């Protein structure tokens, strides 16, 4: 998250850490998710793709630290590591840049809702806040795109969703962005997602609802004027969730 | 890479 604040778990219980395992035992952080039922954290393919091996990935619900345990933080294998069969992407977007993690704690549990472990619900099918709607992306992502490293710290930033139109704009995203995506970025390009955020919520209150709206899923660069996050538009695989959540 | 995208991208 470039600018925006740190945050914690509490700030967004359903932010699912998700990390992947290397051969070597080095786990490094792969994206954000979110977790949208106790079993399922929702991420971006992308995430994902390169290592769709379910067994690499550790899924951290509760962490609002990146590299340290955060208390009453839960940790789980990925029992399915649902990859959307329709993702693609070249060049700059990630299409159907979405994922299902099945999570299983090593007990056999899934997400057991706590202070620090919440889902957060999936908006309406197409039913997105409207172009301007401030919504809030939690990432561990970069703090700046020349960062290295990520931040310890969860972050969360609010961005405005963008309109299709502003956003296919060419000098924007042009025929990148598609409908099953959601530009969202800060007015003054000031805060965004970055890099690591993939993968994470971008939360929008569909009013009175935190809303999975969006789900980090790429951009050009973070944070660089007339190029917005773009995140998976949430509401358009709601079929597709749902046929791989049941 | 340095971009969302390519997080846990073999290359990158």
């Amino acid at each position: 998250i470039i600018g925006g604040e740190f945050t914690t778990i509490e700030n967004q219980p359903w932010f699912a850490a998700i990390y992947r395992r290397h051969r070597g035992g080095s786990v490094t952080y792969v994206c954000g998710g979110s977790l949208i039922s106790p079993c399922w954290v929702i991420s971006a393919t992308h995430c994902f793709i390169d290592y769709p091996k379910k067994e690499d990935y550790i899924v951290y619900l509760g962490r609002s630290r990146l590299n340290s345990n955060t208390q009453g933080e839960m940790k789980f294998e990925v029992e399915n590591l649902i990859l959307h069969k329709d993702y693609s992407a070249d060049t700059l977007a990630h299409h159907n840049d979405i994922a299902l993690l099945k999570i299983r704690s090593k007990e056999g549990r899934c997400a057991q809702p706590s202070r620090t472990i919440q889902t957060i619900a999936l908006p309406s099918m197409y039913n997105d806040p409207q172009f301007g709607t401030s919504c809030e992306i939690t990432g561990f992502g970069k703090e700046q795109s020349t960062d290295y490293l990520y931040p310890e710290q969860l972050k969360m930033t609010v961005v405005k969703l963008i309109s299709h139109r502003e956003c296919q704009q060419p000098h924007y995203y042009g025929s990148e962005v598609t409908t099953k995506m959601l530009c969202a970025a800060d007015p003054q390009w000031k805060t965004d997602s970055c890099q690591g955020d993939s993968g994470g919520p971008l939360v929008c209150s569909l009013q009175g609802r935190m809303t999975l709206t969006g789900i980090v899923s790429w951009g050009r660069g973070c944070a660089l004027k007339d190029k917005p996050g773009v995140y998976t538009r949430v509401s358009h695989f709601l079929p597709w969730i749902r046929s791989h959540t049941k | 890479c340095s971009w969302r995208g390519l997080e846990n991208h073999a290359a990158c």
